């Protein structure tokens, strides 16, 4: 905290809480499906599963692979988007939209793009 | 990662698999009971409101919501599809009163 | 007789009745399945405003 | 058409379904009601008694704990009650009397019990006709 | 393999070996082998516990998870074959004891429907009365034969 | 049974069988919960809970862990106390009251100053 900041270690510390619920629910959700969870982790797993679609980055390097050309994201950009979905203000959004992106501004953009398709 | 520690997880799977399949087969007997008491009720539904389709009592312009659901769980994807229809009902009206049959 | 003014509803007066036709059974004919229709189990909490409790009353 | 469409509906199980039929014979609040093959469309409350059944074939005769007749307009009656009951064999006095002297004695308790219990003395009363 | 050397299954099978069943030309004379493998943590997957199976005819497999129920000799009849088996018995035993292999090869499918409610046919049940009963009849205390 | 009496042979058989089946019971209430199991199966692991958190106990030599006085119980009191909690007669108790608790009288005791 007292190297980058109290609001990036308070991010990566909420990030890796949400993913590491996740691996712990991992066999459960394995055996049985999601529908067998509470109600405050349900939407725990269904973020973390946000999260880690999102954490999925179009490189400049692997531009052949996906098709899709190349994203540098800065820093700032990130951990402000980080921090606006652990808030919760974009819990709505289908999760496949949030995979293979750039900031959370090509998340709208990107939401934006899939529902004017499937609309 | 022991042979140990991968032998338990193992047996603690096959008897998960072994008592899955007879909660299968159990609720398998209990719904072949139950598509009698299903027949009952819907034959006999028939004879009243067959009435309420030939006497035509639409209703217009405080409301009750009544919910039937499980006391216990385990049934995958009923028990917040139900709820969110309620959500949807009663964003209409949240002033309505709710009165829930199941746990 | 001023049962719909004293006492009981339609519905719970036709169930009265139900469980006198069944308690007038023949014990011969009283089967399982007769006596499983007359197995009240149910528990009722009325709830109130700030979702206070009473005690389960079995009906 | 000639006859009627009878639609007898238990909780349990329904008995007749769409079967045709010439007479019935049921017990509403207006007192013993027949109902032949056309009729005029009426809601009758079944008070709890007897309902025979003639078709082209006889009369079979039921015992009735309460319940709806309702006639649809295009002249089908429907029964919607509770209890069968078969020719005599459902009922005896031995649970009869022994009991109804218990339900009486139960009609002179608090209100609740003692109005549930002058019910199932007007119904066992009620029975003293199928004991006949 | 497990450090034992190489030629320990040539220990057993020359010893196992030695007992056999000798002809009338040679007066019928007969030794009959039980030997006792203590394996390790519920195992047969062990080097002289895979040897000795290789040699002999069959198991009385014996396992510490029915000795808890209190069936006493614990004797897991799902895996405990014997392929001389209906060839050597006696007879009087030998022709009411052939449904019995078959009533616990049918209970030992069914017996986790036994831990539910009654929510079962008499198609089942009635072999888990069998079943638990002639479980129940294997017990007896030590040192009593019959 | 021939050396310590068929009493105390046939308690720890039935101690012996109510452990195992609740070890075998923790198959199913892992995942299904308790709500899918008989009257008998419930009755069962609580006995089992019961019999189980019976056998804690303080210790003289331990007294500096857990606070507590040490309970030493001698073999009758033991045999007809598990010959009382396999019959059932304190079924009605709660599980916390069993926990590091000597004889019979010190499970009744501390059941009741748990009341409060």
């Amino acid at each position: 905290a007292a190297v980058v900041g109290q609001e990036h270690y308070d991010v990566a510390s909420k990030v890796q809480e949400t993913l590491q619920t996740y691996k712990s629910l991992q066999d459960i959700i394995a055996i049985l499906g999601m529908d067998e969870l509470s109600e405050q982790d349900k939407l725990t797993v269904e973020r973390a599963r946000k999260i880690q679609r999102f954490l999925s980055q179009p490189f400049a390097v692997a531009e052949v692979f996906t098709g899709i050309p190349g994203k540098l994201v800065r820093l700032k950009d990130t951990v402000a988007s980080f921090k606006a979905v652990l808030e919760g203000k974009y819990d709505n959004i289908p999760e496949h939209a949030f995979y293979m992106v750039g900031g959370i501004e090509d998340v709208v953009a990107k939401a934006e793009k899939l529902a004017a398709e499937a609309n | 990662a022991t042979l140990k520690e991968v032998e338990m997880r193992l047996k603690s799977i096959k008897n998960i698999e072994k008592i899955t399949k007879t909660m299968k087969i159990v609720a398998s007997t209990r719904l072949s009971k139950a598509e009698k008491a299903k027949i009952s009720a819907k034959k006999m539904d028939e004879a009243e409101q067959l009435f309420y389709k030939n006497a035509e009592t639409k209703n217009l312009d405080k409301e009750l919501i009544v919910a039937i659901t499980s006391d216990k769980g385990l049934c995958g994807s009923i028990h917040s599809q139900l709820a969110k229809a309620v959500r949807r009902h009663l964003n209409d009206q949240p002033n309505a009163d709710i009165v829930t049959i199941g746990d | 007789s001023a049962w719909r003014k004293a006492g009981i509803s339609y519905a719970a007066y036709l169930n009265v009745a139900a469980q006198a036709i069944r308690s007038s059974l023949k014990t011969e004919l009283q089967t399982a399945s007769v006596l499983n229709r007359s197995q009240t189990d149910a528990f009722y909490t009325q709830y109130k405003n700030g979702t206070a409790a009473s005690e389960p009353t079995p009906i | 058409s000639s006859g009627l469409k009878l639609q007898f509906a238990l909780p349990h199980e329904t008995l007749y379904s769409g079967s045709e039929v010439t007479q019935v014979n049921l017990p509403a609040k207006s007192g013993r009601i027949g109902v032949l093959a056309n009729h005029v469309p009426t809601v009758e409350q079944l008070l709890p008694g007897v309902v025979e059944v003639m078709e082209g074939s006889n009369s079979k005769k039921f015992f009735i704990s309460g319940g709806f007749a309702t006639v649809q307009p295009d002249s089908q009656l429907c029964v919607t009650a509770i209890e069968a009951f078969p020719l005599e064999s459902f009922s005896q006095e031995n649970i009869k009397n022994l009991l109804a002297e218990a339900k009486k004695n139960v009609s002179s308790s608090d209100a609740r019990e003692a109005a549930e219990a002058a019910i199932q003395v007007e119904v066992l009363e009620n029975l003293q006709s199928v004991l006949k | 393999r497990e450090a034992y050397p190489g030629d320990v299954f040539y220990l057993h099978s020359r010893l196992l070996e030695r007992a056999a069943k000798l002809s009338e030309k040679e007066g019928s004379g007969s030794l009959t082998a039980l030997p006792v493998i203590e394996t390790q943590g519920g195992d047969v997957s062990a080097y002289i516990p895979t040897n000795v199976i290789s040699i002999t005819d069959g198991q009385i497999f014996l396992e510490a998870e029915l000795f808890y129920k209190g069936i006493r000799p614990a004797i897991n009849v799902g895996l405990s074959v014997s392929r001389v088996g209906s060839a050597a018995q006696v007879k009087a035993l030998k022709q009411v004891a052939g449904s019995l292999k078959l009533f616990l090869a049918q209970y030992r499918e069914v017996a986790a429907f036994a831990q539910f409610g009654s929510d079962l046919d008499a198609s089942t049940k009635q072999t888990l009365v069998r079943g638990e009963r002639l479980t129940q009849l294997l017990k007896q205390n030590q040192y009593s034969p019959l």
